[PDB]
């Protein structure tokens, strides 16, 4: 039978007291919704260790034997409705008891634990219950204030799974991910080498009519030839074949320069003596071989092939010789040798004696006196390049599957596939731009074969949201679906989990190459739409004029400083070691420098907050009674109860938003930060622009706009004429705002985003302290304990390493100060050209028309919410570039001709004010025949 | 392609990189400024310039009387640039 | 193509991690560039037939 | 290590015996005479000016 | 293997540095091409040059 | 290295032979 474990498995992985966090730790572990045998007790495996489990009502199960021995004792060592969990790993015995197989999640805790010392591969259980095997995983665990493992991810099992743990969280926002990588894996191994046997001419010396005699033993030199030893290897009948040098299989791989085949017919007592270091009649006078020979002997029988019956006397050996031999050294000198006085000449006598008597052979002879015949492979190498090198016999080459390839000495793994390169006749492999082989030429065949890389990519989790859904679709970016193991193609690559939609809509998860992704019950891509079209009625006559308009706050968020870091480079690099610091000194220099940048990094941010909000001289106050046309601002000008003078806005605004490792706090408070926000806010409502130009001057604030009115072409009228209208709309605009920022967009996104990099980047610096970096361990105290000398050496890598660590981190608060330089300084031009005054800079301070802007004080940051004339309700009207009368053309001075059909007047651009034509509003400039598109009216 | 090193492809392509500057170039020369700050109204483009001739300091006067000479002026002034281009500096 | 070096990698740790969110960060500038400077028109206008 | 021993409010689980912040830091010891925790925290260290 | 790895990270980090700093050269290029197609494209500007 | 074809022409020489001599030459001559 088989069962499936549901979060089960999971024990305390150590004796650390964790609160409150998400620790992730790879260590041996049941795989999530795993199999598991169901029961009864057969004899079980132990691989690596094992989940058992026995949900019991009477306590039958009472012991395992495992081989160590449980039943109450633990024995090799002695010691003191269910559903008892045991995980073993060697002898740990994690183990839980629940009353309640069951879905839920139950840490083991490590109740027992004994030093055993033994290795078990085998089990049974002493007697339902239920086995299960741990597997290395990586797992994420949450721990609950208690330090108790309440929930666990594992993050090999499904995509989503993945991905919480790249993000290190249980909860995963909606987004495209790269959470890992996608590699093909070689399909098999093909090694191949010249098909050209270039065969060594060991057929003319191992068999041949006719064999050299022992005293002129002969010698053939073999080289730049292939061999094959294990063809002599094969029919193993030989007498001998003993190889002093080497093993006889291992003959064929090796390389040597020169092998030396030695050739003679020696009687069977004496193939003995030709050995290394062997001492004998045949082995003394004659062929001798050195106590460091290197080679093969083979030998074998050969009573019909030599011996004839009448006598054989063609083989003749040396049995008189006056000096003894040195290795591998033949004399066929016929010299009479003789021991002895009497001077004996070339004629021999009492003492003196041919030095090469005759061996006699005949077939009847018993073996061990019958002709042997032998060879004495010598191979030998020299500093020269080896030649004699037997080849492997290949295998054939495979093409189009990714393979593991070796050819003529060149090892790479790739897809094998036709080209259509012509090499020169000389030359075997192509290397492309970049030095890498791209092509080579198959030794057996000559024929030019491309070399192609294997299928990689990166893996990318489309998520709806942990909360909305727990689907997924995934990407494998630049792979063709044909190679990944509904499926769709793109450019970006092979997308799984998602079904082409023809009907277009915005983007939302962006997928790439013009192509988005967003969920539903169902997870749909397609082409993003840009938005919707909107031909204009484009036409020579033809005008459309505003008749009535919005008036609308919008808000920007820009940021302004970030935190001020002051690192102790000795604490962090060091930290409470005496030898430590020592070392760090050898250096010195790079201390001051990092110390020095971060202390200009923090001076920036007092420039940068000083040069937003340090507009104005002197702070200005608003009135007691705050009556100012209507137009509320009870939600921008400060109030008492709050948290200092911070507005309601400011508010939510605000609500909304070590070790060696310090923050230094911002010179301007929290509070004089509002003081500022406030000035600037009182001056602009009873001054107007007059504050920045100089000594702050007053006018009612209808009067100060009105006077923003006509920056942007709209007459004084309008204001006076439609106040109420446009306060409301104002006060509206104002209160949505606080509703808009209040959850419906990630609004302060860009001062979080300061927040959190800032966090993420000393986050890495604290983690990167754990790192070895190559020496024997990260903890100082350690290496000093373990080691003597040896130890300074083991030290001094820890502080390189901590110190690239450290200059890693200025630099990159370098990079990052240079856009909040830029933001603050951007900030600053919109307090000036906002705030200060009213800007035509189209799009600068608000999207429409400009009418004013307010600072707010964000955390890290300013918002400035910008008030601003948007035109709408517009009619389309017939207009003419000059009205002629009296036949002279009538442009107007300000104002667009325009008709209702019948009647012809002037009108403001941007409001629909008709007004009769006289000279007064009309400029005669011309005469009627030049101007195109003249009309006839009376001015 | 690489040993490890990807090209990820844009999100915008080039044709939506290209009916983005359409839609740019046909808002300004069917209304004019007006497309940027509201709903996009239509003047006639000989007036679209009048206007912008009188937010320069010169007046309206000077394109109307002056309207086939600024126009071929024009017209010979954007065949140049892609001569320019073209023979390259 | 070597398991042996991607086992003594593991030891940095960080260093990989650190370069591929400062490379998607670069990345995702890349497309927030393009729309700041070509999408400033809610609509797709188009000119008229003559 | 060197650090200022003080009370602990942290309930340790009974097989408990060291405890660690975020950063992995030991922050906490139960002693072992009296099994009772007592929190680790670092002596006073602050840039001068 | 060790002092391949440590070059071969040196120069990725190089590579990331020097692709953070053209990056800011592009957003600011980048910046201004965004205030030209507002101030140019979207209205007629009066700043000189 | 050879080819067959002083000029003022470029022709690189393919390599014709490659010998496993192992010996040290400093002298030249020809017949
Ligand atoms: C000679 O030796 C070669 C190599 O072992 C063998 O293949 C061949 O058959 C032999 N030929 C004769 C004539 O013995």
């Amino acid at each position: 039978s088989y069962t499936n474990s549901f979060t089960r498995g999971v024990y305390y992985p150590d004796k650390v007291f964790r609160s409150s966090v998400l620790h992730s730790t790879q260590d041996l572990f049941l795989p999530f919704f795993s199999n598991v045998t169901w029961f009864d007790n057969p004899v079980l495996p132990f691989n690596d260790g094992v989940y058992f489990a026995s949900t019991e009502k009477s306590n039958i199960i009472r012991g395992w034997i495992f081989g160590l021995l449980i039943v109450v004792v633990i024995k090799v060592y002695v010691s003191q409705k269910n559903l008892r969990e045991f995980v073993f790993k060697n002898f740990k015995i994690y183990s839980k008891h629940t009353p309640i197989l069951p879905q839920g999640f139950s840490a083991l805790e490590p109740l027992v634990d004994l030093p055993i010392g033994i290795n078990i591969t085998r089990f049974q259980t002493l007697l339902a219950y239920y086995v299960g095997y741990l597997q290395p995983r990586t797992f994420l665990l949450k721990y609950n204030e208690n330090g108790t493992i309440t929930d666990a991810v594992d993050c090999a099992l499904d995509p989503l799974s993945e991905t919480k743990c790249t993000l290190k969280s249980f909860t995963v926002e909606k987004g495209i991910y790269q959470t890992s990588n996608f590699r093909v894996q070689p399909t098999e191994s093909i090694v191949r080498f010249p098909n050209i046997t270039n065969l060594c001419p060991f057929d003319e010396v191992f068999n041949a009519t006719r064999f050299a005699s022992v005293y002129a033993w002969n010698r053939k030199r073999i080289s730049n030839c292939v061999a094959d030893y294990s063809v002599l290897y094969n029919f193993a009948p030989f007498f001998a074949f003993k190889c002093y040098g080497v093993s006889p299989t291992k003959l064929n791989d090796l390389c040597f320069t020169n092998v030396y085949a030695d050739s003679f017919v020696i009687r069977g007592n004496e193939v003995s003596q030709i050995a290394p270091g062997q001492t004998g009649n045949i082995a003394d006078y004659n062929y001798k071989l050195p106590d460091d020979f290197t080679g093969c002997v083979i030998a074998w029988n050969s009573n019909k092939l030599d011996s004839k019956v009448g006598g054989n006397y063609n083989y003749r050996y040396r049995l008189f010789r006056k000096s003894n031999l040195k290795p591998f050294e033949r004399d066929i000198s016929t010299e009479i040798y003789q021991a002895g006085n009497k001077p004996c000449n070339g004629v021999a006598g009492v003492n003196c004696y041919f030095p090469l008597q005759s061996y006699g052979f005949r077939p009847t002879y018993g073996v061990g006196h019958q002709p042997y015949r032998v060879v004495v492979l010598s191979f030998e190498l020299l500093h020269a390049p080896a030649t004699v090198c037997g080849p492997k016999k290949s295998t054939n080459l495979v093409k189009n599957k990714c393979v593991n390839f070796n050819f003529n000495g060149l090892t790479g793994t790739g897809v094998l596939t036709e080209s259509n390169k012509k090499f020169l006749p000389f030359q075997q492999f192509g290397r492309d731009i970049a030095d890498t082989t791209d092509a080579v030429r198959d030794p057996q065949t000559l024929e030019i074969l491309d070399i192609t890389p294997c299928s990689f990519g990166g893996v990318s989790v489309i998520t709806p949201g942990t909360n909305t859904s727990n689907q997924v679709a995934v990407l494998y970016q630049g792979v063709n679906c044909t190679e990944v193991p509904n499926v769709f193609q793109t450019r970006a690559g092979c997308l799984i989990g998602a079904e082409y939609v023809n009907n277009s809509y915005e983007c939302d998860i962006p997928i790439g190459a013009g192509i988005c992704a967003s969920y539903q019950q169902s997870i749909i891509a397609y082409t993003m739409s840009l938005g919707a079209e909107n031909s204009v009625a484009y036409s020579n006559n033809s005008i459309a004029i505003p008749t009535n308009f919005t008036i609308s706050v919008t808000t920007e968020i820009l940021p302004v400083s970030m935190t001020k870091t002051s690192v102790d480079c000795t604490m962090y690099i060091c930290g409470d070691s005496t030898e430590c610091s020592n070392l760090l000194l050898q250096y010195g220099s790079f201390c001051t420098q990092l110390k020095r940048a971060l202390t200009g990094i923090a001076v920036e941010q007092d420039k940068n907050t000083q040069e937003v909000f340090a507009q104005v001289k002197q702070i200005y106050k608003t009135p007691p009674i705050k009556y100012f046309g209507g137009f509320n601002f009870s939600q921008i000008l400060p109030d008492p109860s709050k948290p200092s003078k911070r507005s309601p806005i400011e508010d939510l605004l605000f609500n909304k938003v070590f070790n060696g490792l310090t923050v230094l706090p911002p010179l301007l408070t929290d509070e004089m930060i509002a003081q500022y926000t406030s000035a600037l806010l009182a001056g602009t409502i009873t001054s107007g622009w007059t504050f920045g130009a100089g000594p702050a001057l007053q006018i009612p604030f209808p009067m100060q706009m009105a006077y923003r009115f006509n920056g942007i072409g709209v007459t004084q009228n309008v204001l006076y004429e439609n106040q109420k209208l446009i306060a409301n709309q104002f006060n509206s605009a104002i209160g949505k705002i606080q509703d808009s920022l209040s959850s419906t967009p990630s609004a302060l996104g860009k001062l979080q985003d300061v927040v959190n990099h800032n966090a993420q980047a000393l986050n890495t610096l604290v983690k990167q302290l754990s790192s070895k970096f190559g020496a024997i361990s990260s903890v100082l105290n350690d290496i000093l304990s373990r080691l003597d000398p040896e130890a300074e050496v083991q030290i001094d890598r820890l502080i390189t390493g901590r110190l690239q660590s450290l200059q890693t981190y200025v630099t990159q608060q370098l990079i990052r100060a240079a856009e909040i330089r830029a933001s603050a300084n951007l900030a600053a031009t919109k307090m000036s050209e906002c705030v200060l005054g009213q800007s035509k800079r189209v799009d600068f301070c608000g999207k429409g028309y400009h009418l004013m802007s307010f600072p707010q004080s964000a955390p890290h940051g300013v918002v400035f919410l910008h008030v601003t004339y948007v035109p709408a309700q517009e009619k389309n009207f017939t207009t003419a570039p000059a009205i002629c009368h009296d036949g002279k053309a009538h442009f107007p001075r300000e104002g667009v001709f325009v008709s209702n059909g019948t009647h012809w007047f002037v009108t403001q651009r941007n409001f629909y004010e008709p007004q009769i034509i006289t000279t007064d509003n009309t400029f005669v400039s011309g005469n009627c025949d030049v101007v195109i598109g003249i009309v006839n009216n009376t001015v | 392609k690489f040993n490890g090193l990807t090209v990820l492809p844009p999100l915008l392509t080039d044709e939506m990189i290209a009916q983005y500057t359409s839609a740019l170039l046909a808002g300004t020369i069917t209304s004019g400024w007006t497309f940027g700050a509201g709903p996009a109204l239509q003047i006639p483009f000989p007036m679209q310039m009048a206007y912008r001739f009188n937010g320069i300091g010169v007046t309206q006067n000077v394109l109307y009387e002056n309207q086939k000479l600024i126009a071929n002026q024009f017209n010979s002034a954007i065949g140049k640039i892609q001569d320019s281009l073209s023979s390259t500096p």
